[PDB]
RNA sequence: CUAAGAAAUUCACGGCGGGCUUGAUGUCCGCGUCUACCUGAUUCACUGCCGUAUAGGCAG
């Protein structure tokens, strides 16, 4: 949607139990659905008063750690789990496998508004960096950073520059900032011209198939592999409608009555972890959602990518 | 008629991270910040069986021959260096506030029943039992496990990390508070009065508890264990794996909570055990039984829904059960 | 307003028994490394005197 005035970075925040189960067919790296509810959540909660709109969110993940193991004498890997508490009678609960993993990701959030004039820049990065210190990215609590050499501050940075090369300048300057990681991005159009070179191969296929083809390694007879040209994940890129859409009162055991239920299910779409100066434009590479309720189809991904 | 809320669910306020396990000597404890990493390195262990045996398998020939096919492990072991004889276990803590707010309820009138309630208890009594009991595991380090049942001197060190830097810090002989007393100490009460403007405040308050405890040169330290459901194939199999975040040992989260949580000296049993840990239906993992039990009127369901629905608030002790609940979490909620 | 919200893997352990890796061997012919330079930028914050002085001045 709408271009960022300013350009935000929230710097490395450390997560310590995310969910590593991005969706039902993905594991890994957890969904950008979370980063992109964390960056409404912070406008829900401070951006209303600060008078700007936080919108839009770039993740770096500058480390990943998933608490996996992989089983002897097995090929695939498993997830370490948590003890839960035991039941009234005094027995195990049945365990419910969650994933989870310590990531270390730097946001670049889109703000734009009238409060950019109103405020300092430092302080409304102040306020969001303290506002996100209580929070939490995927299920995960964001440590906080005490007593190490030094704590890691922020830089909201006014995309609106006098000139190009200054504009390059500090693009660069952000850009050397978040560099240990890999920015996420979305890339639906290689997923669907990919189905359409898997149709004229083969038809009858769906683009499932198509997104499986990306995410395997595929052996070739003369042996070579196929090459691949970036690293091309499978991510959940948003839910498309089961049911049509209840009303507030109506459905039950809703999280609340007031806002209108509708039975979802995933999309997987295809994702690029590409460094961060191979896009030589920061404001793109955020993502956003994308609604269309009356269809269905909720979804998120980073337009103006390419 | 106000019912219940289909749907509640109270976030983790008291909200630790993984105490990272590192290792030197005592009386340089102050320099201990380049202290190196305790690490988890593999062995081999050779055992004969010591199970029971069932009582159609007590045949010595059996067991004569089962003594010549031993079970052969690699487990994971954490041990100080034969330099050291401190273990310094350092973790972080947000106690983040708004303790009484539920993070999902259905019934406005519930939730608004529900926070008119807690107001009430904070403006009657406020967290200072609760916080008390909290700086109190705290202070005596029963985050430390069984890193603690043998050690001759813990000492803990909690600093009130404010915007860059140490606000206010605390230094404890975790052996002299008692690991079932929560009697009162005056740096007890200014660390109980801050997780209690934490605890009550919008934003949350940041610890940094470091733990250091004399067990011996080269003694094994006890980091936390991993639920490893299909270990595999049992020739390669690792039979016992630590826990560990990066090269450096380490205890998780939700046990350093547990520790954390051990306040409850309110549950109806006789306290042979002391403090437990606040759970709804209050069960001990170790003991296998769960106390406050629904067949008596003493669980958080219970309790909550006497206090909020029909107004029947409970004694002091059971209302400060419940809101050691609701500071510790949890999804409630029927269909 | 984040496949949201919640969670103690843990107790114990003897891997050791024993051993001859040996023989044998041509690395080797050949070669243009030149060209041209400011270490000096206050770059030695010195030695001594009068003074009770570390305070302050003075000489070369």
């Amino acid at each position: 949607v709408t271009d960022p005035e300013a350009l935000l970075l929230l710097p490395r925040l450390s997560i310590q139990n995310a969910n590593a189960i991005s969706s039902p067919l993905t594991w890994g790296f957890p969904s950008p659905g979370a980063f992109t509810g964390f960056v409404h959540a912070l406008q829900r909660r401070v951006g209303i008063s600060l008078d700007i709109e936080l919108d839009g969110v770039g993740i770096v993940c500058h480390r990943f750690e998933a608490q996996i193991s992989q089983p002897a004498g097995k090929r695939t890997k498993v997830f370490n789990l948590t003890r839960n508490p035991l039941n009234r009678d005094g027995s195990t609960a049945a365990i419910v496998e969650e994933g989870r993993a310590h990531l270390e990701v730097s946001l670049l959030l889109g703000v734009h508004g009238d409060g950019l004039d109103d405020h300092p820049a430092q302080e409304i990065a102040r306020q969001v960096q303290e506002q996100a210190g209580a929070m939490r990215l995927a299920g995960g609590s964001i440590l906080p950073w005490c007593n190490e050499r030094f704590p890691a501050p922020n830089a909201e940075l006014l995309m609106l520059g006098g000139s190009d090369e200054q504009r390059r300048k500090n693009q660069r300057r952000l850009t050397r900032r978040l560099l240990p990681g890999f920015a996420l991005v979305s890339r639906e159009a290689l997923l669907q011209q990919h189905l359409e070179t898997l149709r004229t191969t083969l038809p009858e296929a769906t683009t499932l198939d198509a997104l499986l083809d990306l995410c395997r390694i595929n052996f070739e007879p003369p042996w070579q592999v196929r090459d691949k040209p970036g690293w091309l994940v499978p991510i959940p890129a948003g839910y498309n409608a089961l049911s049509p859409l209840y009303l507030p009162g109506e459905v039950r055991n809703a999280r609340d009555r007031e806002t209108p239920l509708r039975f979802v299910e995933n999309l997987f779409g295809l994702g690029e972890w590409l460094s961060p100066h191979r896009v030589a434009a920061l404001s793109d590479l955020l993502w956003y959602h994308h609604a269309e309720p009356d269809k269905g189809l909720y979804r998120w991904s980073t337009p103006r990518f390419v | 008629i106000l019912s219940t809320a289909s749907v509640l669910a109270f976030e983790r306020k008291l909200d630790p991270s993984d105490a990272l396990m590192s290792a030197g000597a005592w009386a340089q404890r102050d320099a201990s910040q380049e202290w190196p990493a305790v690490t988890v390195r593999e062995k081999s262990v050779r055992g004969t069986i010591s199970n029971r045996l069932k009582t159609k398998d007590r045949d010595p020939a059996k067991l004569d021959a089962s003594i010549q096919s031993p079970n052969l492990q690699t487990v994971d072991v954490a041990n100080l260096p034969s330099d050291a004889d401190t273990l310094k276990v350092r973790f972080t803590l947000r106690v983040l506030g708004g303790a009484g707010t539920p993070s999902a309820c259905n019934d406005a009138a519930y939730r608004d029943k529900l926070l008119q309630t807690v107001a009430t208890y904070v403006n009657d009594q406020g967290f200072a039992e609760l916080a008390r009991r909290y700086a109190h595991n705290l202070a005596n380090a029963r985050f430390l496990w069984r890193n603690r049942v043998g050690a001759e001197a813990v000492e803990v060190r909690i600093n009130h990390i404010r915007q860059g830097e140490v606000a206010r810090a605390w230094r404890f002989d975790a052996l002299a508070i008692g690991l079932r007393d929560f009697k009162a100490d005056a740096e007890l009460d200014a660390l109980a009065e801050l997780i209690a403007s934490g605890l009550s405040g919008s934003g949350h308050v940041l610890l940094e508890v470091v733990a250091f405890a004399r067990i011996g040169d080269g003694q094994e330290v006890f980091p936390s264990q991993e639920l490893i459901l299909d270990k595999g194939d049992k020739k390669g199999q690792k039979s016992k794996t630590l826990y560990s975040v990066r090269d450096a040992a380490a205890i998780h989260s939700q046990k350093i909570g547990n520790a954390l949580r051990t306040i409850d000296t309110w549950y109806p049993d006789e306290d042979g055990l002391g403090p437990i840990a606040v759970e709804p239906y209050g069960s001990v993992t170790s003991q296998g039984k769960a106390y406050r039990q629904p067949k008596q009127k003493l669980d958080f369901y219970t309790l909550l829904d006497n206090w909020v629905l029909r107004d029947e608030a409970p004694a002091v002790e059971q209302q400060h059960y419940v809101i050691a609940n609701l500071i510790r979490g949890g999804v409630f909620g029927e269909a």
